[PDB]
């Protein structure tokens, strides 16, 4: 009933940036260029520092001629809308949006700890109580974004950010979409797609949920429940309506797993009459006080060394490239809402 | 076993979305 209650006024502070989104709150030159923290299909993320206050961020720069090779400009303008008018503790938070003759800017808050992926790939694997802590936060998260009519279609270690608390923000709203019914897109990541978006039917929220099956599969097992050295062959995987559980998982965690890892929609946790409680209620979550991990309370089994508030030392090294403005106005109109 | 299966995949690093 307060879960009602928060998400309803929830609902409407979001209604209200959606409908009147926030456009041109900075200027690149009120950036100091530090460190290309990576760089991927989501253009490139580089680590700035705000002249004004001093205070350090991770900047997202999308070249808008590539954006529109892609076919990604509904996709774009979908991230920043989305982005600048919502509100959770476990979201990373838009602090600035701009463009220029030939890109686009996302200013974002910018985590030091670095991404839950590298913390998993070196450490190898985490403790089912330390996936459990990680895995509580996306269900509160999901809760509050579906709420929303938000899908996030991205989720994935490398998408987690680890906080100077240890608690993750979820980053990268490169796929998130806001659609009352059914939508088409085949977008995401290879492992993480659920049965349906690689059948080409349309799908709706319940593809989140099945792609937190594979996160706590992946944080409690060290790798994917679906692994293979190409992406047809983990589709071929996923269809199959076959799961390998590591020796060490509990029943509980296996019976989560079956319960979310469900290629049946009518069958699928999450998608039931009783939407996200049938998670919440598992015995696999039996320990977890949902209040207190909203509210941080709760102690992090995991927390980065703190190096200053620009040090890189989590992040790989990439090759640094120019941030080029032509003196020319590119895409103007396709970017027109930005 | 399943994690030397994974170690000496193509996929260990980083994952691209597709669209
Ligand atoms: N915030 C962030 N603070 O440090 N890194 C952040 C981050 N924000 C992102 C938004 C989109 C995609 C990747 C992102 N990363 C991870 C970097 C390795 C690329």
């Amino acid at each position: 009933e307060s879960v009602k209650e928060f998400l309803a006024k929830a609902k409407e502070d979001f209604l209200k940036k959606w409908e009147n989104p926030a456009q041109n709150t900075a200027h690149l030159d009120q950036f100091e260029r530090i460190k290309t923290l990576g760089t991927g299909s989501y253009g490139r993320v580089m680590l700035v520092k705000h002249m004004e206050t001093g205070n350090h961020y991770a900047m997202k720069i999308l070249d808008k001629q590539k954006v529109v090779k892609l076919k990604q400009i509904e996709h774009t303008l979908n991230e920043k809308r989305i982005l600048q008018a919502v509100n959770f503790p476990f979201l990373v938070k838009l602090e600035f949006s701009f463009k220029d003759n030939s890109n686009l800017y996302m200013v974002l808050e910018y985590l030091p700890g670095g991404e839950m992926f590298s913390h998993l790939r070196r450490i190898g694997r985490f403790s089912e109580p330390h996936a459990r802590f990680y895995a509580a936060q996306i269900v509160l998260t999901f809760e509050y974004l579906h709420s929303l009519d938000l899908i996030y279609r991205d989720l994935k270690p490398e998408n987690l950010m680890i906080d100077q608390q240890g608690y993750i923000k979820v980053t990268d709203f490169g796929f998130a979409k806001r659609v009352k019914g059914r939508t088409w897109t085949l977008c995401g990541t290879p492992e993480y797609l659920a049965p349906e978006i690689i059948l080409s039917k349309g799908y709706n929220k319940a593809v989140d949920w099945w792609a937190l099956g594979v996160l706590i599969y992946e944080m409690a097992a060290g790798y994917p429940p679906f692994f293979a050295d190409q992406p047809i062959q983990i589709y071929e995987k996923i269809v199959s309506g076959k799961v390998r559980f590591p020796s060490h998982f509990s029943s509980d965690l296996k019976d989560l797993l079956r319960n979310l890892l469900q290629v049946d929609l009518t069958k699928r946790f999450g998608n039931l009459k009783n939407g996200v409680n049938d998670i919440k209620n598992h015995k696999w979550f039996a320990t977890t006080d949902w209040i207190a991990i909203y509210q941080r309370k709760v102690e992090a089994p995991f927390i980065p060394k703190f190096k200053g508030p620009g040090d890189t030392s989590n992040f790989d090294d990439y090759e640094e490239e120019e941030i080029r403005v032509s003196i020319n106005e590119k895409c103007g109109k396709e970017f027109s809402e930005f | 076993t399943t994690y030397a299966d994974f170690i000496a995949s193509g996929r260990t690093g980083r994952r691209n979305a597709i669209h």
